[PDB]
């Protein structure tokens, strides 16, 4: 059901915003920047520091165990993000 | 210095800059509003 | 690269030949 | 990057990723955290 997220400050046309969607084939990132690349508990960590959007993740077959998330990617989006939404 | 690359005898208008803003930018943050 | 040239580049044509991008190269035109 | 006919405006400065290549800096200067003569 969960596919991706939108990141931005106003989510309008006046301010630049980020967009991440995981399609059944690939994952598409767009902002001045585009990027494309490749029950179950999916855990993710998103950070925005120094113009870098960093994404860590982990997959597991809230539970009461310990699991460490491995990094996925840094993107030089260069936009301040204050809000986000999950894309159903 | 790019004088014989960009100097114009009339005034170039291809290079703009933000002269007013609410608050100073964060490092490596772009604002194209 | 059609868009990065003058026939100005920004029309200040269909971006989607002078040596310089537009007139403001008035030393290499 | 260096020999492009037009450069982006400072308000909308351009950012380019350099990846999977040999960087030869002799073709090219204030450096912070590094010395240019050692950049090769």
């Amino acid at each position: 059901i969960i596919r991706g997220w939108i990141f931005g400050t106003t989510l309008d046309s006046k301010t630049q915003s980020l967009l991440i969607v995981n399609n059944a084939t690939n994952v598409v990132i767009k902002v001045t920047f585009e990027y494309v690349s490749q029950k179950n508990l999916r855990e993710f960590v998103f950070k925005n520091i120094d113009g870098y959007f960093k994404i860590y993740s982990k997959h597991t077959p809230l539970p009461q165990g310990f699991s460490a998330l491995e990094p996925l990617v840094d993107l030089p989006i260069g936009i301040n993000i204050t809000r986000f939404q999950t894309l159903l | 210095n790019s004088n014989k690359l960009d100097s114009k005898v009339s005034g170039n208008y291809n290079y703009l800059y933000r002269l007013f803003r609410k608050s100073n930018l964060k490092p490596f943050e772009r604002d194209i509003s | 690269t059609f868009d990065d040239y003058a026939m100005s580049w920004n029309s200040g044509r269909d971006n989607a030949k002078d040596k310089t991008y537009d007139s403001p190269g008035y030393f290499l035109n | 990057v260096f020999n492009a006919t037009r450069f982006a405006s400072v308000y909308a400065w351009n950012r380019k990723r350099i990846s999977n290549c040999v960087a030869d800096y002799s073709v090219l200067f204030k450096c912070y955290g590094v010395s240019p003569t050692k950049l090769n």
